[PDB]
RNA sequence: UGUAACGGGGCUAAACCAUGCACCGAAGCUGCGGCAGCGACGCUUAUGCGUUGUUGGGUAGGGGAGCGUUCUGUAAGCCUGCGAAGGUGUGCUGUGAGGCAUGCUGGAGGUAUCAGAAGUGCGAAUGCUGACAUAAGUAACGAUAAAGCGGGUGAAAAGCCC
RNA sequence: CCCGGCGAGGGGAGUGAAAAAGAACCUGAAACCGUGUACGUACAAGCAGUGGGAGCACGCUUAGGCGUGUGACUGCGUACC
């Protein structure tokens, strides 16, 4: 349940070697606006594949 | 043309030219030294083997210094019986320099 | 002054071929530890690999003094829940040839990176016939 | 900053 | 220490260390074991040992050459001008100024100089007789020194 | 008077950090961890002081028996014939003359040898 | 010229903006821009508040060259610590710490 | 629990008996240099010695000799805004506690030598106070009555308003 | 003045001997947490040090070699009270 001696900082700091982030490098330029968005998502202004689908 | 001689508790296997670092001797710092205990003088296949030492051999060199060496810390230690000692020492050399390598 | 080290990238190895037909395992191995520890050389440094590579055959063909071709237990557990297994010299002849000699060189060696590392220099082989004839490998005599 | 409330203690047994 | 004599908590079934008072030194806001109390660093000095010392300290002073004995020592009026010119004259600058009669007039004039000091004949100390660097007697002063040593 | 013991005990900790300089984890930084590690480093030293001068000897005299017996001759021979020539050349020396030069080492072997025999 | 920006006493564990400054270490302003901006962290909009401070300042305060501009240097150190307390059960109290950072960005042309 | 009654490899001599000669082998002994204690010593003389002999593992404990800090006299003297103390590094130095010089910060106090007085030297006491780690970004986010959508506000709306 | 939510915070400018004196404000030690640089480290078992020691990176006068930092491998080595 507890320990018996502390945890160094190579222990903590080899077990938080796993806990670095991903980046996601895969930004998407849009077809008619030109505009980057994530892969099958809408744009900030409402475009996806060339087509203004919210127009809002 | 390496030769062997021996000195304070020790034996040093010099040549002509190069300088050595021995035991403290009461040498002037300008004069010379003659060191006629030569063991062995070999020449490039020309050796000889003193028996002790070689005959009509010895060695002129010179000295440099007479400083004194570096500091080691001398820890005496017990557990558990309230026991420490601490002391420091610096061995006295004496840097020689062979100018003289005589067959 | 300082006295000599042998630098590890400035050692000169050597390739030497041994038949160990009709020869005693005890005296041998140790024979080939020797040489694979670098005891033979005026160079040797305890802390440098300086040895020599070895390349013995017929490994099969070794002898053994007495009864020891029978009785000779090879033990070793494969570290589970009641795997301890045991094998005989005649056994582990037909079985692993290669690995008798290896075992006992093995043992004859120093433990440690350094030892397991001169260990790799020998070159085991059942037959008479092996395919190192590129580094030019002298017989050795023993 | 309070204590504990102690570790439960077990029957006490006699010679 | 102003505090209570109440125990911080109980002797067993706590985790924390035995304690008993809030006051105990080993404790912060109030400790101090051996405190100090006022008290008398005065240590008594035999008449033959202080006379003693009084006559071995003369004896080095004349060895040294810092006793100048004069006939009198008295000045006019009580300004400290006219003193600082007078043992000017005399080339001394911290000196010690015994006479065998104290008077009002030279003491006012070497109250303002620091390396100077004006005592009674009867009223002599080891320090000043180290302290200052030179020491000059009156006629006077050195009869009545005499004979209260003995 | 009361004395503030600030600065002796910061530089008396200092001092035995600076000693422990190197160490792994807190043996270099905890004052508490560092001064064990001096103190057993310290007890290494002195103790290593001595086995330097053992490891030294049995590395000469392995020099000496490997290159004693390429010229056919076991170490325990080569000493004794060496004392038997009247010849008082140290370990140390042999060790370096038979590393760097083979050629003396051959006559120092021929010379123990005719002594021996 | 370096440009240093940061943002001292950031309402949040150094620990956890670490792992999104590391993202953008050595990267482009045009870059770490966008990969900051799909980041789904309360630290990616904290120091992508700071990088466009950053970016402001190597255009007005001096300097120029947006575009040629690499993020270089990029580190995250804990801040004061304010200090809480969590009544638990048994009637203890456990003591929590609300930890705060100072999130330094500087960024510069080479 | 696993060979597990040569340390292991392994050994028919590398096992046992008798003999001999070598070699390894301790901080033991010898060689060199250095320090200290004690007893003698030719004669030096409040002292070093060409010396000479011998000693120097150590708990409790006893004796002897020292280092460092604060304050006081020394000292209205000395250093110091061309930079004190403290802090942080380096190079020397003594058997040692330590000491000297100096790079940087710092900014106005410190203090020679010789004496005196201690609130005079912290690793431990489940020691006290303050700060920071650890487990760990883990449990948990506090009744399983339940939320879903649209518009508005706002930098940002699952929690705000309709 | 600019970024930033007419925020918090920061960067410029200015005052100031000094803003590595900015109100959390003289001096800013250690524990602890970081970034950069040099080396080692993903086949090698243990009070993590010590003796030896190759390699690498620098600092130098010398053109021979020392010093600093890391340190493969290796004998020895089971913390303090």
């Amino acid at each position: 349940a507890v320990q018996q001696n502390k945890p160094t900082r190579s222990k903590r700091g080899m077990r938080r070697s796993h806990d670095a982030l991903t980046a996601v490098t895969s930004l998407s330029v849009d077809k008619t606006s030109g505009e980057k968005h994530l892969r099958h998502h809408i744009t900030a202004d409402g475009y996806y594949r060339g087509r203004k689908v919210i127009a809002k | 043309m390496y030769a062997v001689f021996q000195s304070g508790g020790k034996q040093h296997r010099v040549s002509e030219g190069q300088t050595v670092r021995l035991e403290k001797l009461d040498i002037a710092t300008g004069e010379t030294v003659e060191f006629a205990e030569v063991l062995m003088i070999a020449n490039g296949e020309e050796v000889k083997i003193g028996v002790p030492f070689v005959d009509g051999g010895v060695i002129k060199a010179e000295v440099v210094a007479h400083g004194r060496g570096e500091k080691v810390k001398i820890v005496k230690f017990r557990r558990r019986k309230h026991y420490r000692k601490q002391q420091g020492h610096r061995q006295w050399f004496t840097d020689v320099k062979i100018t003289g390598i005589s067959a | 002054m300082k006295t000599f080290t042998a630098k590890p990238e400035t050692v000169k190895r050597d390739w030497y071929v041994v038949d160990a037909t009709g020869k005693t395992l005890g005296r041998l191995a140790t024979e080939l530890a020797r040489r694979l520890r670098g005891k033979h050389k005026a160079e040797y440094t305890p802390h440098v690999d300086t040895g020599d590579y070895i390349i013995v055959l017929n490994a099969d063909k070794v002898a053994v003094t007495g009864n020891k071709r029978t009785d000779k237990v090879y033990y070793h557990h494969t570290g589970h829940i009641g795997g301890i297994k045991q094998a005989t010299f005649e056994e582990m002849i037909a079985r692993r040839p290669e690995r008798v000699i290896e075992i006992a060189v093995k043992g004859m060696l120093p433990k440690g990176p350094l030892g397991r590392a001169m260990f790799r220099k020998l070159k085991v082989y059942a037959g008479n016939e092996h395919n190192h004839a590129a580094q030019q490998p002298q017989v050795l005599d023993i | 900053p309070r204590p504990r409330p102690r570790p439960r203690p077990r029957p006490r047994p006699r010679p | 220490v102003t505090g209570s004599g109440k125990k911080p908590w109980r002797q067993k079934g706590t985790g924390r260390a035995r304690s008993g008072s809030i006051k105990s030194p080993i404790w912060r806001s109030g400790g101090v074991t051996f405190a100090a109390r006022p008290q008398d660093h005065s240590q008594k000095v035999n008449k033959k040992m202080y006379r003693g010392a009084l006559k071995s300290i003369l004896s080095e002073l004349v060895r040294q050459d810092r006793l100048i004995v004069v006939e009198k020592f008295s000045v006019e009026a009580p300004k400290t001008k006219l003193l600082a010119q007078k043992l000017k004259d005399m080339a001394l600058e911290d000196v010690l100024i015994i006479t065998g009669e104290l008077d009002e007039n030279l003491f006012l004039a070497a109250r303002n100089l620091h390396k100077v000091d004006v005592r009674d004949a009867t009223g002599i100390d080891p320090v000043s007789l180290i302290a200052f660097d030179k020491v000059v007697m009156t006629a006077d002063a050195v009869k009545q020194v005499e004979e209260m040593l003995a | 008077a009361r004395v503030k013991r600030g600065v002796i005990a910061r530089a008396r900790h200092k001092k035995i950090l600076k000693q422990a300089k190197g160490y792994y984890g807190a043996r270099s930084r905890v004052y508490r961890v560092a001064f064990q590690a001096v103190i057993k480093a310290g007890q290494y030293a002195y103790r290593d002081r001595r086995q330097r001068k053992r490891q030294f000897r049995q590395l000469w005299i392995a020099r000496i028996n490997a290159a004693a017996r390429q010229n056919g001759i076991s170490y325990s021979k080569f000493i004794n014939g060496l004392k038997k020539a009247s010849v008082e050349i140290d370990r140390k020396i042999l060790a370096d003359i038979a590393v760097f030069d083979k050629v003396a080492f051959t006559a120092l072997v021929e010379k123990a040898k005719a002594a021996l025999a | 010229m370096e440009t240093i920006a940061k943002h001292r006493h950031a309402r949040s564990s150094a620990q956890k903006v670490r792992l999104v400054a590391d993202l953008i270490r050595g990267k482009k302003v045009s870059q770490a821009l966008d990969i900051l901006t799909y980041t789904n962290k309360k630290a990616a909009v904290l120091v992508k508040k700071v990088l466009e401070s950053a970016i402001a300042n190597a255009e007005h305060n001096d300097g120029a060259d947006i575009d040629d501009l690499k993020v270089t240097k990029i580190f995250v150190d804990e801040g004061p610590s304010m200090k809480r307390i969590m009544p638990r059960a048994k009637g203890r109290a456990d003591r929590i710490l609300k930890r705060t950072s100072h999130i330094t960005v500087v960024v510069s042309d080479r």
